[PDB]
């Protein structure tokens, strides 16, 4: 019968809730109440990347702090010099409904993916110089909202269809399926030694997973409506998510629970990208109302904005060397902010 | 008619004729005779006592045609005099029957409304292409076509400015002696031909690029693709190079034909169609563009104060066209004369001058997408 | 978390009346537009109601309009479906189903199969 | 056009006055 | 040297500036359309015209199979049942009999006497209590739902609809894409296929195509309300908030299938819509010639209610455009191209603040 | 079905529920302790001198 396995449901989720409650000894913002503030973060536009005739989705720095892919729904894939602000390569794609990009961490390869359900690999080091496509992985029933690279064979996707998917890209085939969020999962982001992932969904609940075991590990409730973005806090013990209800929200993996709401009452529309700074001490986050506001993580205080988009943020990045933001845009953009 | 120096010249010759004419005159040798004389007026041959000596009304005259009988006299008295005048060392000298029996009035009517016109016109545009120029969110094609419309209002009420100045020169005290004592004066100069034809071609360069801007509108409107660099590069083409195409072609024919006054005056109204005619033609295609983006306004508003919508979009495309130069265009200046010419040149000159003023207020400063980056900006400004 | 839990659905006589209650817990209530959403045996998932943030707007299906009173009561967290005149083609299991996003007029998904802000439902049988 | 119209205008009248002011100067004796 | 290597990187980004500026002479000129409807709107034939004139109606056969494959496995499980289902009538009358024999045919072609002998089949109530036990032998999921559709399959001119290649497996892309021009202008139109019905996320990607073609079926009223639910999704997309520049193309498909039920007395359109009882038809309706008042009446009552959405909230930034059509109508690319043409009129007398 | 889905809810909440679970306030000072250990090698924190910073 289904009726006691509601109610069992209902027992095994007041035993969490409660376990959970007496972990709470004390708030985050209690413990925090003496730090020194970081004061009034002032960043500037320093480089603006012209190029792209339509909105931007995404982006993603090189680990070299220096390149970045961004992909426009014009159907371009353009890899940038951040320093020059040269267009290294632009890549056409198959489709021009493109949702997500990433860069691999060795430099060699670049993916992307969207509405064709597709993930599309493109070789950045032929021996000819050209790029071409590597691979395509076939195999989501709903469109791709977020990808990044393992490393050059192996890949994570998210996808409108539910799931998350770890990929073998010289084999094309879908080496782990992960099942269990119940709305589209949006946004992805990988654990600092990538043996864990995360994953925000549609159905205001962020999931931790485990890369090779291939199982949700701990679910995340709290916000109230479509979980947008996501972050891993630098040291993989904490997260932050962004949502439609016009808050972030900061999750620790070892307490089980969201330790800080970062919101203001003015604030009424959905953050679409969260990243921290490289101490984690700044959370950056994107908004519907063309700004990014920058967080104190650990004060739940705004710091600062970084306002000059005339459309609406879609993504954001910190270099791996935490020197500069990027932020792309609606208004088919990327700006460069230190 | 006649200019100071056909009258100046002519006067020269008849001081030859009388200077060498005084020495071959032969003298009457007879007692109390008066010396001939010229007065700077008057060629006064020698004069018998008591008589009124009666030289003929001079031909050098400007309005001698008028009186081609006439006599000046003068009274050469008994005692061996010319006669004294009452209380005067100068001889007395009758001279009204050689005389000649307000324009400018109206004129300078005329001269002040259209310099508080253009200066309004020119300090509006400043601002107004600054603002364009300044937000980069404002840069696309058609505010391209909107700053070179600008600087085509700007550039004809500097040289509007400039002519209004070189007039006041061309006719100065000092220049006016230059002239009688025959020395060379601004109105011989090349310098002098350049700042009027300059002003032919601003005058003629702003009519084309409210064609331009017809024509872009145009475009748009008439729904199938154009090239975006070949088309704009095209719209610079015209609204700059067809104007020379014109201007520098009819100032071959009056330096070579017409070279008198500085080229200020249209006296072989042929020569006047070269600069005028080509003007005409953008006027009268800007017409006829009006007529269908008003024509596409209106199936509009059928679908979608109906009045009222259609009259705010009538009135502010009457400046981004020109539309106000159909009224009087056809009455030429060669058949306008009298009140008719006061109201042509008083609706022309007036409008012209406050439209570059008309253009920066609805096309810059009431325009929302301009409205829009002065707002986002001071919140911008209130992070500070 | 987000829980939507429906109450006050039995076992009615053609003609009768019955009324729902949807106790709303894990956001703000008052800052979502609240749905009414059915389903038949054999059919789909069908918008029987809506209502806005403050109770102003309010619309209904064609077939329930002058029988079913939607209200909501904000500082109680609760959503209400005052059903009258109750015909046997009203048997179904009746969702109570949020819309997705705070402050939004447009209101999507609250009828779609796996659609996550929905409540587990009552069962109304005429 | 209207500037050309206007200039012509007033570089015709202005022509002629300075004649009547040359013939004036002449009659004061120059 | 850093400059050497620089130079290198400029010519690199200029021979990009050069083609990124002939790509986006092509983008400029394109208009994308994003096809919309509910599930049985008659979009997917309205496709399928647009292409001969210039891959999901491909795939009608492998839709043929499945209605066939069920109907066999059925009546040859009827057998296997502890209690073989008595069918309702004695006889097979050879139904049973030609089912029996189709089995395993390679490439059957489905004649007109195939589907007739199934579709009695399945209306015979032997039949129809063999399926509440075809829960217990394996069977395709999709048995009941084409089993019921025998009579839209019949027909030559059948282009499956979405949620027919929805129950069945077939849909693998995404995005299809179909390509067209009229008077020389290019068009773009993108069909969602293979995405589930939560759409909230993935519509924001249309946020600047030049329309939305939103095809209606205006048959469906009496799914209780297909139409109802159609106005809920345009009501939704006409208020979204990134959606509120983008205009949208309204095709009322089932002209000639509404008008067959209106006469019928198939229709009681005033049972799911109540206001339709007070509606009259308004004086500027200009109906087609030879056209019943009872058909202008119901045909401009589900305008109305579009209309009544789109009045509110439209504000003079996106427009609503809607056409009484049918599937096949060949005058249809026409009345997109000339929407699209109204839209760019209407945007650039936005810019020039005349309209 | 809708049983086999929720036997699988109730599966993955039993695994969910035994995990050890450290104190908030003890989280709170890993994460707090982070962000000290941390602060001189934020760029965007404490600003750089405008010589290494490449966007100059």
């Amino acid at each position: 019968e289904l009726d006691q396995l509601r109610q069992e449901a209902e027992q095994l989720k007041n035993q969490i809730r409660d376990a959970r409650k007496a972990c709470a000894d004390a708030t985050l913002s209690q413990i925090t109440n003496n730090i020194d503030p970081v004061g009034r973060i002032q960043m500037r536009t320093r480089r603006t990347l012209r190029g792209h005739l339509a909105k931007i989705y995404a982006m993603h720095w090189g680990t070299d702090s220096r390149l970045l892919v961004s992909a426009s729904q014009d159907g371009k894939l353009i890899i940038w010099d951040s320093y020059t602000t040269n267009k290294v390569h632009a890549i056409p794609l198959r489709s021009s409904w493109v949702m997500t990009c990433a860069y691999a961490p060795s430099g060699n390869y670049v993916a992307c993916g969207g509405l064709d359900n597709i993930c599309s690999i493109y070789n950045l080091k032929t021996r000819e110089g050209n790029v071409r496509v590597s691979r395509e992985l076939a195999g989501h029933t709903g469109y791709l909202s977020c990808c990044r690279f393992l490393d050059d064979n192996q890949i994570v996707t998210s996808s409108g269809d539910t799931t998350c998917a770890l990929w073998d890209i010289e084999t094309g085939q879908q080496t782990t399926t992960f099942t269990g969020h119940t709305g589209d999962v949006m946004s992805l982001s990988l654990a600092p030694d990538t043996r864990l992932f995360v994953s925000g969904a549609c159905d205001a609940s962020a999931k931790l997973w485990d890369v090779r075991e291939g199982m949700c590990r701990q679910t995340f409730t709290g916000h109230e409506s479509d979980i947008n973005a996501i972050c891993f806090f630098p040291n993989g013990n904490a997260f932050a998510t962004g949502s439609d209800d016009a808050t972030c929200r900061l999750f620790d993996l070892r307490a089980d629970q969201e330790l800080m709401t970062y919101s203001h009452d003015n604030i009424i529309c959905g953050i679409t990208s969260v990243s921290f700074s490289k101490s984690g001490r700044l959370l950056l986050a994107g908004y519907d109302d063309f700004n990014c506001n920058v967080w104190d993580a650990l004060k739940a205080d705004r710091a600062g904005v970084l306002a000059g988009h005339d459309n609406r943020v879609s993504c954001l990045g910190v270099t791996d060397d935490g020197m500069a933001v990027a932020t792309g845009s609606w208004d088919s953009f990327l700006k460069i902010w230190n | 008619t006649v200019s100071l120096w056909e009258t100046v010249q002519k006067w020269r010759e008849y001081r030859r004729q009388c200077q060498r004419s005084l020495t071959e005159d032969p003298p009457p040798a007879t007692d109390l005779f008066c010396n001939r004389t010229f007065d700077e007026y008057a060629c006064w041959p020698d004069g018998e006592p008591g008589s009124f000596v009666n030289v003929s009304c001079p031909w050098y005259l400007p309005w001698a045609s008028s009186v081609p009988q006439g006599h000046v006299y003068r009274f050469c008295t008994a005692e061996g005099l010319w006669l004294q005048k009452d209380n005067s060392s100068l001889p007395w000298r009758d001279l009204s029957e050689c005389e000649e029996s307000s324009p400018e009035e109206q004129l300078l009517f005329l001269y002040i409304i259209y310099t508080v016109g253009y200066a309004l016109s020119f300090s509006a545009l400043v601002i107004a292409s600054a603002i364009l120029l300044g937000f980069r969110h404002l840069h696309c094609t058609r505010n391209y076509i909107h700053l070179n419309l600008f600087a085509s209002f700007i550039l004809r009420a500097l040289s509007v400015f400039i002519k209004d100045a070189a007039l006041k020169w061309m006719y100065s005290t000092a220049a006016q002696q230059h002239q009688w004592d025959g020395l060379l004066s601004y109105q011989d100069s090349l310098s002098c031909r350049l700042v009027f034809l300059l002003m032919q071609y601003c005058v003629a360069a702003n009519y084309y690029w409210l064609l331009v801007e017809g024509v872009y509108l145009y475009t748009l409107l008439a729904f199938s693709v154009f090239s975006e660099q070949w088309i704009f590069r095209l719209y610079v083409s015209i609204g700059w190079g067809v104007p020379l195409l014109f201007v520098v072609p009819w100032g071959i024919v009056k330096y070579l034909y017409e070279d008198e006054g500085c080229w200020t005056r249209n006296s072989n109204m042929n020569y006047w169609l070269i600069i005028r005619l080509p003007i005409l033609f953008a006027i009268g295609v800007n017409f006829l563009i009006f007529v269908r983006v008003i024509c596409i306004v209106v199936s509009k508003l059928k679908a979608n104060d109906i009045k009222c919508r259609l009259a705010k979009s009538t009135l502010t495309l009457i400046p981004l066209l020109g539309t106000h130069e159909v009224i009087f265009a056809f009455v030429m200046d060669e058949h306008a004369r009298g009140t008719l010419r006061f109201i042509k040149l008083f609706t022309e000159l007036s409008f012209t001058s406050f439209q570059g003023l008309m253009v920066a207020i609805l096309y810059c400063f009431v325009n929302n997408e301009v409205q829009l980056e002065f707002r986002k900006s001071w919140e911008r400004w209130r992070l500070e | 978390q987000v829980q939507l839990q429906e109450s006050g659905g039995g076992l009615v006589q053609p003609g009768g009346s019955l009324r729902l209650s949807c106790a709303a817990s894990g956001f703000t209530f008052s800052n979502y537009k609240m749905n009414w959403v059915r389903q038949a045996p054999g059919k789909g998932l069908e918008w029987v109601s809506d209502i806005s943030q403050s109770g102003a707007s309010i619309s209904y299906t064609g077939s329930v309009k002058g029988r079913f009173t939607i209200s909501r009561d904000n500082a109680k967290n609760t959503l209400y479906l005052q059903m009258n005149s109750l015909k046997p083609e009203d048997t179904a299991v009746y969702y109570c189903a949020r819309c997705p996003a705070p402050f939004t007029r447009d209101c999507f998904d609250v009828t779609s199969t796996t659609y996550a802000y929905r409540g587990q439902g009552t069962q109304v049988t005429v | 056009h209207a500037e050309g119209t206007f200039t012509s205008d007033v570089s015709s009248y202005l022509e002629g006055q300075a004649a009547k002011e040359f013939i004036a100067w002449l009659v004061k004796g120059r | 040297d850093q400059r050497n290597e620089e130079k290198a990187q400029r010519e690199a980004n200029k021979k990009i500036e050069k083609q990124l500026q002939k790509d986006k002479q092509v983008y400029r000129a394109t208009h994308r359309l994003l096809l919309l409807g509910a599930g049985e709107s008659g979009k997917n034939t309205i496709v399928k015209q647009m292409r001969i004139l210039h891959e999901k109606a491909t795939k009608v056969q492998d839709i043929k199979n499945n209605l066939k494959e069920a109907i066999e496995t059925i009546v040859a499980a009827m057998s296997n049942l502890v209690p073989p289902v008595e069918l309702a009538n004695p006889e097979n009358q050879f139904r049973v009999d030609y089912i029996l024999s189709v089995m395993n045919v390679p490439d059957f072609d489905f004649p007109p006497e195939f589907y007739e002998h199934a579709k009695a089949l399945w209306e015979d109530e032997g039949v129809r209590a063999c399926y509440e036990r075809s829960n217990e032998y394996q069977l395709i999921d999709c048995a009941q739902y084409f089993l019921d559709k025998i009579d839209v399959i019949k027909q030559a001119d059948y282009v499956p609809s979405d949620q027919d290649l929805l129950r069945c497996r077939v849909l693998t892309s995404g995005i299809f894409e179909t390509k067209f021009q009229v008077d020389k202008v290019n068009f773009h139109m993108f069909d969602v296929g293979a995405q589930r019905d939560e759409r909230r996320k993935w519509i924001q990607c249309f946020n600047d195509v030049t329309a939305i073609i939103f095809v209606v079926a205006s048959s469906s009223y009496n799914q209780t309300n297909r139409l109802q639910a159609a106005l809920k999704l345009f009501d939704s997309i006409w208020n979204n908030k990134w959606l509120r520049d983008t205009s949208v193309i309204l095709f009322l498909n089932k002209q000639d299938l509404l008008a067959e039920k209106v006469l019928a007395g198939k229709s009681k359109i005033e049972d799911y819509f109540p206001e339709f009882a007070r509606y009259t038809t308004p004086e500027d309706a200009t109906p087609e010639p030879g056209e019943d008042p009872r058909v202008t009446r119901a045909k401009y009552f589900i305008r109305d209610e579009f209309l009544r959405i789109s009045t509110a909230s439209g504000d003079g930034r996106h427009y609503c455009y809607p056409h009484f059509t049918c599937a096949v109508d060949t005058e249809n690319i026409r009345r997109v191209f000339n929407d699209c043409r109204d839209i760019i009129q209407r945007m650039h007398l936005r810019q020039y603040e005349l309209l | 079905a809708s049983i086999a889905q929720a036997r699988k809810l109730v599966e993955q909440l039993k695994m969910e529920a035994n995990i050890d679970r450290i104190k908030v306030s003890k989280a709170a000072a890993d994460l707090m302790a982070y962000c000290e250990a941390h602060a001189k090698e934020d760029p965007l924190l404490t600003p750089v001198p405008a010589s290494e910073n490449p966007f100059r």
